[PDB]
């Protein structure tokens, strides 16, 4: 019934009704507040900072991924509206799913970087790495973006749109039997930030109160965002690599047969990835606007 | 006292290779730019090659250029010169040459006393000295002129000319460093002047303390040139 | 570009000293500046040579860190012309004696030396060029004060005091009362530290402060703080 | 009682003297002033931005070339610049980086610095190895030495925290000639043109003028109600003008021995730094510390311009001696040339 | 406590110098200093300022 060979591979995709009654407008308020956010932000950070650290570029890296994260979602709902439909071309559809792929990558990678940063600015105050430039924050970004580039623009050679039954399909995620580069990155870009983000925040939390410093008021807000950050995080990333575990489960067990088992899951992994977008949304509040030496 | 002495001259077949060195003291070394001037048995000086302090920019002379190599090592204050493929025309008494360059500094201000090396058998600045050679009564006034083919007057006011004397057996010093700048050390009867190509120095009161060879060089643009030579007699 | 030879050597010459200059502020950067105060000859000398005439240097290493610490004894003029020179620095290491609070200054009549202290303290603790700056108070000489505290009352330098004739209870109540000058609890930290005539763990007491301080101007970078 | 007495003729010589002083002044400079044409807006562009320097700068001096420049700052480095270039022609380290003023000799050979260590140590510019070595240091003050300038390559006089100014010979290293009689720590300094006397203004709201060769007060100069920072001769060496913490500059004459016009406004209310003139003396210069430069017209007291652009407070100004340019130092560790 | 006699001694000889100082009267100073800055108000660059040819900061 769904069953769609998409690079002679067998497997099967969905265009269900709960897609148009559910995703657009979630993804409407999540490129609102995402795109004013960001843009305030962006804002502050390119004219009202005189001057900035390396720890604010590596912040300003991070609403530059946010924001061009943001920016891709008016197109992803204009395919969510009429129901898995594109109406753009080949090299849109390419340039919307890399630059989702790429901005989120490279958001949960300036999310790590700017955690392993405050790990380093408390548990090991004296290090060098806690002095270096902005020269050297510039080229650490810089090859940040490339590694991110790097593992990204394998979407851009790929053949698109599907156009199943005469209905466009821009998705980089489909629900197939074949190993992919893909699928492995999305648990992965969760799966080892979660445990470095994890350990630099318990770390952090663990150093500051093992020094009495939690007596401080400014000390216990600083412990309460980083704990806010790391559950933005879990909350954002952790259910669509569940639903997609899920998936595999289900195509290690059932397969590419039967397909109308996989309705639910590719439903509830469209859902659970808009929340991946709400991170980016999130992120200035709880990165930018709740930060005291930020105006 | 600044002292620089040379080392590793002699007699040596063409075609070889030879290093000089110049040993540096009394100075700090590393905060001066260094330079390479050779003058042949025709009594002629020119100049060889450059190096800056921190051994960022490297000049050479065009007769020179990719057969020479010029490098300093400011731990041991020494100054070197790799010499490879040596003609008969690199026979010549090779100064260690002392400059620094700031705003108000006098650069060549101090020569080494030069090593003697023997070899066996267009677009530079034209610098022109009309009298090679011409009869002084001491005691009475002296002028040497020298001419430029390019206006050496820059936009910045500064006229990049110098006038070095020669003593015989005596390495060259600094008398005027920018056209009318009197050096350190020298005697206040030494005056220099001109303007655009045309130049003179002019000493009053003549003594037999200054009778030597008279040179004019340019510091506008690499190459450095010296004048022809000027000496007075009697 | 327009410059002549001369012209294009001095910009070198220039590029080099900028380059010094960068590497001495950056060796710069990585020491901790401490300045050192306190009511005359009390403790500061003991404090000196414990780790280690106008201003005094005192250089320093513990644990891969250098030291700066800066005495301005002997200094005897207006204090607010000078300063704002140690605006800029980690911390202020103010020595106490605790032995001082019957002694008299001898300077003026009827003054005495703990409240000489008290008053410098409040004046440097409260200053506007010291508002997020910690102070790392030491009281010296506790052994002489618990082994005179016996014969002479702490009722003689603090009349509202009430409580017993013993070292422990009235050591905390000066170092109480020292704390209670600090008007800016919200953006200043108070370290004290009671040190002995020979005491070692003086220097690792300093080092645990200055990287309390260092954490907290890290978080500040990083907008944490 | 003999001290009871003598203070009653103190104040008795105190009374005469401002008597004196009220019965001699019948018209103001505003009086006589107010009939002239203004100098309008006085605007000023910052020409150069002389970096370099990662610490508060405290002091600067021009060069009687009206092109290099000194600059100190506690970084422990005295930067000579070539203000027309932006080029460092020096970068010399101090043994003491707690340094508070500095001063250029008028033959560009030598340059002066001191603060905190109460030694103003004299460098040799123009040596023959080609670095900048001390010359020597002098000592003798008890302390901190707030203002130092030089006279000729020989005398400089030496302002200072240990209410005292003092003259040396840099020949010998001895104090040649104490200037006692200041209160409060004297904080600026500042020399006649024919170098023959120059007042001095401390911590004592009070400026005193001072001769070289007696060595002892002629006038002193009150009004001031908080410390005099900043002090500077009129052009003709006729008169000067201070600048202290109550937010005010005000002009006193020699030859009156009267405050003649108050340079203050109602939105200035922090302290004044650096105080200097301009060439013909027209325009009066204030650095203050709410982080830009006021120009004052000398003659009016009208706000002539205000040279912002400073990110902290303005420590020291300078006007070189053809007029030219003015130079604002500040804490932000920069530089600026104005024009 | 006697030496402060001498101070006070030398207090009033600084203040009995200090009064002993002719004067002339400020309409006179304010005219000297208004002349001055008439006189030279075409040579200072930063009241009158000069053309950018003349101007070494251009
Ligand atoms: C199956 C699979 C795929 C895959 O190619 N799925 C296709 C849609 C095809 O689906 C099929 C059908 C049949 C048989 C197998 C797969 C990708 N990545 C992974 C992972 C992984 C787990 C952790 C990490 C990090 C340490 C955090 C990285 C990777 C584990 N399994 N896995
Ligand atoms: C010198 C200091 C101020 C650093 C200046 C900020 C620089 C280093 C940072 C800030 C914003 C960053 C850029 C943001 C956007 C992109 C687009 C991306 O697809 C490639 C990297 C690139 C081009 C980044 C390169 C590094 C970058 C330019
Ligand atoms: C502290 C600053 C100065 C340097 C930061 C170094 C660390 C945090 C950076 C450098 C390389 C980065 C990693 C590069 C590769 C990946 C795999 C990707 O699929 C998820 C992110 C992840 C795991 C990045 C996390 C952040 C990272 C580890
Ligand atoms: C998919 O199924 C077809 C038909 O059984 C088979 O020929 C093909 O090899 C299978 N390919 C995959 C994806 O394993
Ligand atoms: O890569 C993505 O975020 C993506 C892929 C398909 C559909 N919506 C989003």
């Amino acid at each position: 019934d769904h069953f769609l060979e998409i690079d002679k591979k067998n497997c099967c995709v969905f265009r269900d009704d709960f897609i148009v009654k559910v995703l657009p407008p979630v993804l409407g308020l999540e490129f609102i507040f995402g795109l004013l956010g960001n843009g305030l932000a962006l804002w502050i950070f390119c004219f009202h900072l005189k001057s900035w650290k390396s720890s604010r570029i590596f912040l300003f890296n991070l609403a530059v991924a946010d924001f061009l994260l943001i920016i891709c979602l008016p197109f992803l709902m204009d395919n969510y509206v009429r129901r898995w439909d594109w109406k753009f071309g080949d090299i849109p559809c390419r340039l919307m799913l890399f630059m989702l792929a790429m901005n989120r990558q490279g958001s949960i990678i300036f999310l790590t970087v700017v955690a392993v940063d405050r790990y380093f600015r408390v548990v090991h105050p004296h290090h060098a790495l806690n002095k270096i430039s902005n020269r050297t924050a510039a080229i650490i970004s810089c090859l940040l973006w490339g590694i991110t580039i790097g593992l990204t623009v394998h979407l851009l050679k790929k053949k698109m749109p599907i156009q199943n039954g005469g209905a466009n399909l821009c998705s980089s995620f489909s629900i197939c039997h074949t190993f992919q580069w893909h699928e492995a990155m999305f648990l992965l870009e969760f799966f080892l930030p979660l445990g470095i983000i994890l350990f630099c925040s318990a770390r952090i939390i663990w150093s500051l109160r093992q020094r009495q410093m939690d007596r401080h008021a400014k000390i216990k807000r600083a412990i309460t965002f980083i704990m806010v950050v790391a559950i933005v995080f879990v909350i954002c990333f952790l259910p669509s690599v569940v639903v997609r575990i899920r998936i595999f489960w289900l195509l290690h067990t059932s397969g590419t047969q039967n397909c109308e088992v996989y309705r639910s899951v590719d439903l509830a992994f469209f859902i659970t990835l808009s929340f991946t977008y709400m991170n980016s949304m999130l992120d200035p509040v709880v990165y930018y606007f709740s930060s005291p030496s930020f105006n | 006292d600044v002292q620089l002495v040379e080392s590793g001259g002699g007699l040596v077949q063409p075609g070889g290779s030879r290093k000089l060195s110049c040993s540096a003291s009394g100075f700090a070394f590393s905060s001066f730019g260094m330079h390479w001037v050779r003058q042949a048995p025709e009594k002629g000086l020119e100049w060889v090659a450059y190096i800056s302090s921190g051994s960022g920019t490297i000049y050479y002379a065009d007769t020179v250029k990719g057969r020479f190599t010029i490098s300093r090592d400011d731990p041991k204050n020494t100054l070197f010169l790799q010499m490879t493929s040596l003609r008969s025309e690199d026979t010549a008494m090779y100064y260690c040459v002392r400059s620094i360059y700031y705003y108000g500094s006098s650069p060549f201000d101090f020569w080494g006393q030069g090593t003697t090396l023997t070899v066996s058998s267009g677009s530079d600045i034209v610098m022109t000295q009309a009298t090679s050679s011409v009869p002084v009564t001491p005691g009475e006034s002296v002028s040497i002129s020298c001419r430029s083919s390019k206006s050496l007057l820059h936009s910045n006011g500064n006229t990049y000319l110098y006038w070095f004397l020669q003593r015989p057996g005596q390495s060259p010093q600094l008398l005027i460093y920018r056209m009318s700048n009197l050096a350190s050390g020298v005697p206040d009867r030494f005056s220099g002047s001109g303007s655009g190509t045309a130049f003179t120095l002019t000493i009053s009161r003549l003594e037999a303390e200054d009778v030597g060879v008279y040179y004019c060089m340019q510091h506008l643009e690499y190459p450095l040139t010296f004048g022809a030579g000027t000496k007075l007699e009697l | 570009c327009t410059l002549s030879a001369e012209d294009k050597a001095a910009v070198e010459r220039s590029k080099m000293i900028d380059r010094n200059l960068r590497e001495d502020g950056e060796k710069a950067a990585r020491e901790v500046k401490l300045l050192l105060l306190g009511a005359g000859e009390s403790g500061k000398n003991t404090i000196v040579k414990q780790m280690k005439t106008g201003i005094v240097e005192t250089h320093f290493t513990f644990k891969d860190l250098h030291f700066k610490m800066f005495d301005v004894g002997a200094q005897r003029s207006e204090r607010k012309k000078w300063i704002h020179c140690f605006e800029g620095v980690t911390a202020i290491i103010f020595c106490v004696a605790l032995s001082d609070y019957d002694l008299v200054l001898a300077e003026d009549e009827e003054m005495n030396r703990m409240h000489a202290s008290m008053k410098l303290f409040d004046s440097i603790c409260n200053n506007k060029w010291f508002t997020d700056t910690s102070i790392i108070l030491f009281l010296n000489k506790k052994d002489l004060f618990e082994e005179k505290i016996k014969k002479s009352p702490l009722t003689i330098c603090y009349p509202e005091y009430a409580g017993s004739n013993t070292y422990e209870e009235a050591a905390a109540y000066i170092q109480c009362q020292f704390e209670d000058l600090n008007k800016r609890k919200d953006t200043k930290e108070i370290y004290t530290h009671f040190t002995c005539s020979t005491d070692t763990k003086n220097v690792q007491f300093v080092f645990d402060a200055v990287t309390d301080v260092i954490i907290k101007n890290n978080l500040k970078d990083c907008g944490l703080f | 009682s003999e001290l009871d007495q003598l203070r009653q003729e103190a104040e008795q010589l105190k009374n005469q003297i401002r008597d004196a002083r009220k019965a001699c002044a019948d018209a103001t400079l505003s009086q006589i002033t107010n009939n002239i044409d203004p100098v309008g807006r006085i605007q000023m562009r910052t020409r150069r931005t002389l970096r370099g320097h990662l610490a508060k700068i405290y002091a600067m001096h021009w060069g009687t070339d009206s092109r290099l420049l000194v600059s100190a700052s506690q970084d422990g480095k005295l930067i000579i610049w070539d203000s027309y270039t932006t080029n460092k022609v020096h970068a010399i380290p101090l043994r003491s980086s707690w340094v508070m003023t500095c001063a250029y000799a008028p033959s560009g050979n030598y340059v002066a610095c001191g603060g905190l260590d109460n030694i103003c140590s004299i460098y040799n510019l123009k040596t023959r190895e080609g670095n900048v070595r001390v010359s020597r240091e002098l000592a003798g003050h008890t302390g901190y030495l707030s203002c130092c300038r030089f006279l000729d390559d020989n005398q400089i006089v030496t302002s200072s925290g240990d209410t005292t100014c003092a003259l040396w010979d840099i020949e010998t290293g001895q104090q040649t000639t104490t200037f006692t009689g200041h209160t409060g720590d004297v904080m600026s300094l500042s020399l006649a043109p024919d170098t023959r006397l120059f007042v001095s203004g401390a911590c004592d709201a009070s400026a005193k003028l001072w001769d070289v060769r007696e060595g002892m007060c002629r006038q002193t100069f009150t009004g001031h109600e908080s410390d005099i920072n900043a002090i500077c001769f009129f052009p003709n060496g006729n008169a000067f003008a201070t600048g202290s913490d109550d937010a005010t500059c005000r002009l006193f004459d020699l030859r009156a021995d009267q405050e003649l016009m108050t340079y203050s406004h109602d939105n200035i209310i922090c302290g004044i730094t650096s105080v200097s003139f301009s060439k013909s003396g027209r325009l009066l210069l204030a650095g203050y510390d709410d982080f830009n430069c006021n120009v004052w017209d000398a003659l009016k007291a009208d706000r002539a311009g205000v040279l912002a652009g400073h990110d902290n407070r303005v420590s020291c100004l300078g006007v070189t001696d053809d007029g030219m340019a003015v130079a604002t130092g500040s804490w932000d560790s920069f530089l600026k040339i104005w024009n | 406590n006697t030496a402060s006699i001498a101070q006070a001694r030398k207090l009033v000889e600084q203040l009995k110098m200090e009064a002993n100082i002719d004067r002339i009267k400020v309409s006179k100073a304010a005219a000297d200093l208004m002349a001055y800055c008439e006189a030279h108000a075409k040579e200072d660059p930063l009241l009158t300022p000069v053309p950018a040819s003349e101007n070494p900061f251009r």
